[PDB]
């Protein structure tokens, strides 16, 4: 899956 | 059932919940602080923003274990938990939505705020969309109309290197990637996002510099994945 | 609230909760189960445990933080939270508590479900002397008590390579070296309990060996820690 | 701190 800001 | 709380005392009881590990306190703490009505500090809204973050990836983390079971069974026991858990993440987003709407992004007058509300509006309509079927429709034009928004005020005042303004990007290109089936416009977001960060790095304090690189790494790696 | 659904379905639920990670959730499905009123299976008292260690685990943790910063600090926010946090997890405690006491301790029979339950009712009174002052004596008292009669029925109905007679011996070590101020009762017990066991490993297929040996690991790394 | 079961 593709990685979203922290 | 916080409005008999001090502001200053639910702020300083939502950085002890997170020191604690504690995010569904911290954000009932960080709701009170916004009905208080004042707008919120840089710091404030990212007391707000990790607390629901928090929260509500839980709730996903759950909701993708639940359906992938429900997706291989195809009784009614996996299908109504699945439901159950869905009604709870749809809730948690829409109470996020609520405090955007009365009244945090119309009193936002400064980019830095305007901007990162508007960000969190278009992040809550993905959790949406992530769970919707219809009406999957209308969220996912929610959620594309306030990241445009977002991405309009960034380009015209901030730098291409603000860590809202890459972090904006990069959830944008999420969200074109996996929820808009339009993978070459999370691609093409994604490449001229890093490229113009790269080329105003040298403008950069230490301190800075570190922040910014931290988020273009992301960049980097979900283009790696999508290419 | 649970009182509407069935008995199966609130365990099924309970194992779908502990695969999505949502043991607050996992912990009403199954004292919803016990209140149906009829004894527990071992796989379903496994799952009461494990939903209500990982509930009062979180709490356990959050408290520890909140009393290091609260030790710190010595506004009343900091005191006011640890507070809140410690009411709730002496709530949690008292409802396990009460489960075993209506009635699941009184109608155990067997010595494999008699000694899981009393080993249950030592392991929350441990959890309340944690956070206790008084009263602290009269908590301690009663999880001695309950782990002495657990240990009594362990050492005459089962082997010494038991998995549960093993977690009630390591757990009671615990108390008696964190709570009882009993350090030497503690490594006596890990000592007696770990030298037994290995003596009785040969009776053991690969299987039970693996489950003896991976507790009996926790009693050595405690006797190292304590010696 | 001292291990207790898992
Ligand atoms: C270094 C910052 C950074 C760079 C890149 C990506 C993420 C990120 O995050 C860090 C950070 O520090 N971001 C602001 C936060 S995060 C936070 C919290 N309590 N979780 C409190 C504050 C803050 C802001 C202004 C003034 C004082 C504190
Ligand atoms: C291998 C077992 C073991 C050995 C040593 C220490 C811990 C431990 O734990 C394992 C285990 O398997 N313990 C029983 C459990 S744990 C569980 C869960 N759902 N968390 C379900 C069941 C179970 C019991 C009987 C029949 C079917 C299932
Ligand atoms: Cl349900
Ligand atoms: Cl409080
Ligand atoms: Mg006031
Ligand atoms: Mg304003
Ligand atoms: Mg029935
Ligand atoms: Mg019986």
């Amino acid at each position: 899956r593709s990685l979203s800001e922290r | 059932a916080m409005g008999s709380m001090e502001r200053a005392s639910l702020i300083q009881k939502a950085k002890l919940a997170e020191q604690a590990e504690r995010y569904e306190d911290m954000a009932a703490f960080m709701k009170g602080a916004v009905e208080k009505g004042e707008e919120l500090s840089c710091e404030e809204r990212n007391l707000l923003s990790v607390a629901y973050k928090n929260v509500v990836g839980g709730q996903r983390a759950a909701w993708r274990v639940l359906s992938s079971i429900e997706q291989k069974s195809n009784g009614p026991e996996v299908r109504e938990y699945r439901e159950k858990v869905e009604t709870e993440l749809q809730g948690v987003c829409d109470t996020v939505l609520g405090l955007l709407d009365s009244h945090l992004i119309k009193e936002a007058g400064d980019a830095e705020s305007r901007v990162f509300y508007l960000k969190m509006k278009g992040d809550y309509y993905r959790y949406l969309a992530e769970v919707a079927t219809g009406d999957k429709k209308r969220i996912i034009d929610s959620a594309r109309s306030a990241y445009q928004e977002a991405m309009d005020i960034s380009k015209k005042e901030m730098p291409p290197t603000n860590p809202i303004r890459l972090g904006l990007a990069l959830n944008f290109s999420v969200f074109h990637y996996e929820i808009a089936n339009s993978p070459e416009e999370a691609i093409s977001l994604a490449k001229t996002t890093f490229d113009e960060a790269m080329a105003d790095l040298h403008t950069l304090s230490e301190d800075s510099y570190k922040d910014s690189t931290l988020i273009m790494q992301l960049l980097r790696d979900n283009l790696t994945l999508w290419t």
